[PDB]
């Protein structure tokens, strides 16, 4: 009969096979992640092979239904998410050359021999704490001269192959294929282009520039004292002094750039050690915070099946904090919890991922995901943003009751957050504008290094301590660049992280600035949030955003409001020093 | 030793009237500011009580043995503590067991033994002239008491025993009942100032004691006391005076009363609902005040008599242990059915097993089904996921209630479902339970299609092989132990109850009773309830029918379920009765209209019997004038309250 009615039947037949093969693969992956032994790798590969071959054949079947006749808009989305040819459109010969390139890049980055020192924790510890001008220059140049030198010829072939693969799938370039996640079509009034993402990414960064210029001049003016005569007040910060190998996070600069040194912060590790928290109470406190904001309880199987404490030396397991959703109503958390405030925060973060995965369990198989790629981490972060305010720790038994707070503490806190949040936005924006320019073809193959260090000085204000010719490949050192991952998810996660927080702090009727707003004991805010967690991917992300914040586009105004006291204090501190930088001064 | 009292003048017995006496609290629940109806054994209002004296002047030391029919109202007007107790029994001669309740000068003694009672039991008080004092000397009640089962002695007290000269000063009212091995006593004491008769007024008796004696009381006898002095000359059998006292005896009947509770919780007034038609309208309106008008009451009243329940004599338990504890439950797409017939089946234990996740019933109340009669019972048992249990209900939709198992809207059964993860899930998957996924059309209520037709989902002929657009319609559930609640295996049993014209076959449990005729009795045949006279019928029906119904569709001929006879039903009597009142505020006089009497099936004849086309009117004077209509009687006849 009609294509729409025959398609609804095909998808009814599909979801039933898919749910069971997916769960059979997730269980076999969990078994190896908790028991890192032999024979488990083979079951991991077999369960990941049957799923891949079944999905490949079912995707070949999906094509036979033309997509113009279907008008439901839901079956339209499932068939769109299924009919994508992916990389198979490339010929047989070049698909193994491309996968060989990918394998070689991952291998050449994972095993880097600097002599002999590897990366973790060989060069990372030197770069993060040496505080010697030349030792960290050797530890920087060595990596940029070995791992970046062995990846130069390969990335030139990776670019052209991925470009032809993206051109075959009706996109313009691989940059467009990446950009195509933030695309909504057919819903009148809510449409979004793939040319629209380049915009708004520029009219939001050109609106956050003043806070970054004042944070930069304060960091430079506080870094001039440590390294005596190597930094100049007009010039930019050399690249090896930014507290990280790639200068991605400025957090390690907080050991020097303390506004008020004497006052400490709210370290509550001793409070939990005193009361003998048994590495399980933390998750119960998280569950009670979620129960109080209004959402449903934890499923029973979570408590028995999940591994929440390292099994010891007899059983070894890789334990990077993770929340597992295995389908068929099965949820688990994998963490080696230890009694520290850091694990008290990560428990609420992972529990917010678990609470996001329970919401859309009613949706079909292909629509069980976040509205777009930058929504899971915003949800997981706002809960760890609210569960850190001193008022909340005061509500809980720890954090002894009186503890009056003063402003001199809130400036220390805000600057320790600003170095982490508003220091990585011009690096994410510059890196993801370089890769878009190189993929489009704007940067010829003879200007790859000459233009990177002209983006640096104009956007990030970071000069190089030794000039790099055309032969080098600096960006290929980063984990995301060489291993072929997207990077604009971290520019939108930060903005969504604070528009959610403003909207839900408003709905809780809190009065005062946002940096100490709490959400617990406010059922209305929880209902407001669950009204968008429930949709899953079935609705356009502009509609999913409008259900919480009230706008159809991403903004930067709430992020600026969060940092208003810090911005004023910095605007007063810098007046003796300079503001802004100059592109001419280079240390060499 | 026992002495037969002589020198007692014999007089004919005396009778008097009870003026709304003998009301007691029926239960032990506090109520306030309410009218409450209750059916129990009461002394009827304005009854005929017997009267007994102890008056010296004649002697007349009355102490007859009296019947104990269904319980006794005993009233005592005293000033000198003459009435001392009672003996209750059947033969009172040591062959059977008897109950003694006596108040001796010091204690209250309650004994249940085999007494050889004296022919003339009594107590003796002696008065000394030289020092003024009355003391108890004689206790002449029984010769021997051998096998004693129950005994009670109260704490010691000193009683007065002094002879008084005024009029009666104390009224003591008791009610005695004997039900299911318990002898129940209610009582109340009242101050009075009178000389003779049972006084007017109202006072409810309160529960006093409840003795577990377990004997067969049929008769009783009052125990009195004697006075002896120097002015009482003679031997033991003649030298005795009496001392004034009086007591009254009435007998209780099953009646319906409307009791009134004030705002403090005391019964201050009552209505006997079967005394008069006026009282019946009071009872119906549930008020003590009746406004002016004409009211329909009820047919000739024979009162409550006895209650019978008649059920089929079948004592075989139903296989409810085989459907629920079945070893192998069946796939949902090909479910099972078991018809349980000719069986007495208990559901309360099934209800309280408390192992069930969901137990819901439709068209049947959860507790009533314990005592009901159906023609057949079916049981459909299968297995589904936890989430789709919601679809097992009338008027639901989904992949289960469309292509697997469809229920009708008028469902008379009970859905039971309980998780069974432990039994029928295993590691790696339990892929045995298949369910239909694709079907051309929805399933009619209670129909099973277990075919494996290849679903031709499009336009091309499928030729009998699957592939593109030809789907096999049975898909298999995947159960594992680690799944969520929503994906875990629930076993479901759906009971269905069907009723036809055939003779009942699933009825129980409930014990039956005897069958009585020619009285107006309450009956329960196969779950049908009714109140009427059951009469033997020399008639027959066709083998497939059980009840007969008239033009109004009420049951007139109900076949007994044990012996398969036909028993006709006639209401208590067959009459038409109406009541005319000018208002209880104005007067208590009423008129009664009998709509089917030509003037005799009347409650009382009186005078002023007047015949109208509306019926026979009793209690109204007929005048030759013609006024405007005040109270409509009918057929042009009206009534009024005039001078
Ligand atoms: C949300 O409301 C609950 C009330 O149930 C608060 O819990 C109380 O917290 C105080 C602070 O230590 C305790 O002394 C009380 O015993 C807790 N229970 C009750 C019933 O008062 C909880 O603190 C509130 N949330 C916040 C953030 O204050
Ligand atoms: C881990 O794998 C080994 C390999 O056979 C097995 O013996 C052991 O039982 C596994 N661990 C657990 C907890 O089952
Ligand atoms: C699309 O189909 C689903 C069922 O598969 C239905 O619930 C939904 O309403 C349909 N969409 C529209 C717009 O009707
Ligand atoms: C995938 O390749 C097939 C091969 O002909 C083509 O018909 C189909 O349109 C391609 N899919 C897309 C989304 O272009
Ligand atoms: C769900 O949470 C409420 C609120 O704390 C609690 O009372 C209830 O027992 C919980 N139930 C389960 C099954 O966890
Ligand atoms: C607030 O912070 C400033 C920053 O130096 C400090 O000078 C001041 O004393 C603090 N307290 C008040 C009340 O301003
Ligand atoms: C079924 O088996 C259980 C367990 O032995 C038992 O308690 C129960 O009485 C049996 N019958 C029913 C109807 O549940
Ligand atoms: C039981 O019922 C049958 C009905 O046919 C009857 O014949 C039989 O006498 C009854 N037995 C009794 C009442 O003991
Ligand atoms: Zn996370």
């Amino acid at each position: 009969s009609t294509i729409e009615e025959q398609a609804k039947t095909f998808l009814d037949k599909f979801n039933h096979e898919a749910e069971d093969l997916f769960y059979q693969s997730s269980l076999a992956s969990w078994n190896y992640n908790t028991n890192i032994t032999e024979e488990n790798v083979q079951n991991m590969n077999n369960a990941g092979d049957k799923w891949s071959a079944f999905l490949k054949e079912q995707s070949t079947l999906a094509q036979m239904y033309p997509l113009q006749e279907i008008q439901n808009l839901t079956v339209k989305l499932q068939l769109q998410a299924l009919q994508q040819n992916g990389s198979s459109v490339l010929s047989e010969d070049k698909s193994k050359r491309l996968n060989t390139i990918l394998n070689t890049m991952s291998t050449i980055y994972s095993t880097g021999k600097v002599c002999c020192l590897l990366l973790e924790p060989g060069l990372n510890e030197i770069m993060a704490n040496s505080l010697d001008y030349n030792e960290r220059l050797w530890a920087w140049e060595s990596w940029r001269s070995e791992v970046g030198k062995q990846l130069r010829p390969l990335y030139e072939e990776y670019v052209v192959l991925k470009n032809e693969m993206a051109r075959a799938n009706h996109y313009e370039d691989y940059g467009d294929y990446w950009r195509g996640d933030y695309e909504v079509n057919g819903v009148d009034g809510y449409d979004y282009s793939r040319g629209q993402l380049i915009e708004d990414v520029e009219h939001t960064f050109e609106e956050i520039k003043p806070l970054y210029e004042h944070l930069h001049a304060y960091v430079r003016a506080k870094l001039m004292n440590a390294y005596p005569s190597y930094i100049s007040p007009i010039g930019c910060l050399p690249a090896h002094l930014l507290g990280d190998m790639w200068g991605r996070f400025w957090t390690n600069l907080y050991s020097l750039t303390v506004p008020f040194g004497q006052k400490p912060n709210i370290d509550v590790t001793d409070a939990m050690v005193d009361q003998a928290w048994d590495a399980q109470r933390i998750f119960k406190e998280a569950e009670k915070f979620f129960v109080s904001v209004g959402l449903p309880n934890m499923t029973q199987g979570f408590w028995e099946n999940s591994m929440l404490t390292d099994p010891g030396n007899v059983q070894k397991a890789v334990c990077h904090p993770t929340a597992w959703d295995l389908g068929k109503g099965d949820f688990r958390i994998l963490m080696c919890t230890k009694v520290t405030m850091d694990d008290f925060l990560t428990a609420h973060h992972e529990m917010g991922h678990i609470q996001y995965d329970m919401a859309y369990a009613a949706q079909p198989f292909l629509l069980r995901n976040g509205a777009n790629e930058g929504f899971h981490e915003a949800v997981g972060e706002i809960m760890s943003l609210s569960a850190a305010t001193p008022k909340h720790l005061k509500s809980i038994g720890l954090l002894s009751p009186d503890f009056q707070e003063d402003n001199e503490t809130e400036i220390n806190f805000l600057l320790k957050q600003a170095l982490t949040i508003v220091g990585t936005l011009p690096f994410t924006y510059m890196l993801e504008k370089w890769r878009w320019m190189v993929f489009k073809g704007e940067i010829p193959k003879d200007q790859w290094m000459k233009k990177w260090w002209e983006m640096k000085r104009e956007i990030v204000g970071v000069v190089e301590p030794v000039p790099h010719d055309e032969t080098y490949c600096d960006p290929a050192s980063l984990f995301h660049v060489s291993n072929d991952y997207s990077f604009i998810r971290y520019y939108t996660r930060t903005l969504y992280q604070f528009q959610f927080q403003e909207a839900l702090c408003q709905a809780a009727k809190h009065e005062g600035p946002l940096h100490k707003c709490d959400i617990s004991n406010s059922t209305e805010a929880g209902q407001k949030l669950f009204n968008m967690l429930r949709l899953g991917k079935s609705e356009p992300w502009t509609l999913a955003l409008e259900n919480v914040v009230g706008a159809k586009n991403m903004n930067v105004r709430p992020l600026l409001n969060y940092f208003e006291p810090l911005f004023t204090w910095l605007k007063d501190q810098n007046k003796n020093s300079f503001v802004g930088w100059s592109t001419d001064w280079s240390p060499y | 030793q026992c002495v037969n009292l002589t020198t007692r003048t014999q007089l004919p017995p005396a009778y008097t009237n009870s003026f709304t006496r003998g009301v007691y609290y029926p239960d032990k629940v506090f109520r306030s500011s309410v009218l409450h109806s209750t059916q129990d054994l009461f002394l009827p209002f304005f009854s005929n009580v017997t009267w007994f004296h102890a008056i010296h002047v004649t002697k007349r030391f009355d102490n007859p043995v009296l019947p104990f029919n269904d319980g006794v109202y005993f009233a005592s007007t005293e000033k000198s503590n003459i009435i001392r107790g009672w003996i209750f029994g059947t033969t009172l001669d040591s062959k059977t067991q008897s109950l003694l309740i006596v108040n001796n000068a010091t204690n209250v003694v309650i004994k249940v033994c085999e007494f050889q009672f004296c022919n003339d039991p009594f107590l003796g008080v002696y008065y000394h002239k030289n020092n003024k004092s009355w003391m108890e000397s004689e206790f002449r009640v029984y010769s021997s008491a051998n096998n004693c089962t129950f005994e009670y002695v109260s704490q010691p007290f000193l009683m007065d025993l002094e002879g008084k000269q005024g009029n009666f000063k104390n009224l003591r009212e008791f009610v005695f009942k004997n039900i299911d091995g318990y002898f129940k006593i209610y009582s109340k004491h009242t101050p009075i100032n009178l000389v003779r008769d049972l006084p007017q007024g109202f006072s409810a008796l309160e529960p006093l004691v409840d003795l577990p004696i377990g004997i067969n009381i049929t008769r009783f006898q009052t125990l009195l006391a004697l006075h002896r002095s120097y002015l009482t000359p003679g031997d033991s059998s003649s030298g005795w005076t009496a001392g004034a006292a009086a007591y009254y005896v009435g007998y209780l009947q099953p009646r319906t009363f409307l009791l009134k509770y004030n705002e403090n919780g005391t019964i201050t007034d009552a209505v006997d609902c079967a005394l008069d038609p006026l009282s019946e309208t009071k009872c119906t309106l549930k008020s003590f005040t009746v406004e002016k008008g004409i009211y329909q009451t009820s047919n000739f009243r024979v009162q409550p008599t006895e209650s019978i329940v008649r059920f089929p004599n079948i004592t075989n338990l139903c296989p409810f242990g085989e459907v629920f504890n079945a070893t192998r439950f069946a796939s949902v797409y090909a479910w099972n059915r078991k018809r349980i017939s000719n069986c007495v089946a208990d559901y309360s234990v099934l209800y309280n097993s408390a192992s069930f996740s969901t137990f819901k019933c439709y068209g049947v109340s959860p507790t009533k089904l314990n005592d009901l009669c159906f023609t057949n019972v079916y049981a459909d048992s299968f297995v589904i996921r936890g989430d789709e249990v919601r679809q097992i209900a009338p008027g639901q939709t989904g992949k289960i209630a469309d292509y697997n198992y469809k229920l009708p809207d008028d469902f008379t059964g009970c859905v039971i479902a309980w998780n069974s993860n432990n039994l029928d899930s295993k590691v790696g998957g339990n892929y045995n339970y298949l369910y239909r996924l694709f079907r051309k059309s929805n399933l009619k209520p209670f129909e099973r299609d277990i075919s494996t037709e290849i679903y031709q989902a499009g336009s091309t002929p499928c030729n009998g092989v699957e592939g593109f657009n030809c789907y096999f319609p049975l898909q298999s559930y995947g159960f594992q132990p680690t799944n969520g609640v929503g994906y875990q295996p629930y076993r479901v049993v759906v009971l269905s109850f069907e009723l036809l014209h055939a003779p009942a076959t699933v009825c129980g449990p409930k014990k039956s009773t005897n069958l009585v005729k020619n009285k107006c009795v309450n009956f329960n045949f196969n779950g049908l309830t009714g109140t009427g006279v059951l009469t033997e019928s020399n008639k027959k029906f066709l083998p497939f029918q059980q009840f007969g119904r008239d033009i109004a569709d009420t049951t007139d001929a109900v076949r007994d379920p044990q012996t398969l006879e036909i028993l006709d039903i006639t209401p208590c009597s067959f009459g038409g009765v109406s009541v005319i009142t000018p208002g209880t505020n104005t007067s208590n006089q009423v008129a009664v209209l009998y709509q089917d009497v030509n003037c005799w099936r009347v409650y009382s004849t009186g005078s002023n019997v007047f015949q109208t086309r509306a019926g026979c009117l009793i209690g109204a004077e007929h005048v030759n004038n013609s006024y405007e209509c005040d109270i409509p009687i009918g057929a042009g006849i009206c009534a009024s309250y005039q001078t």
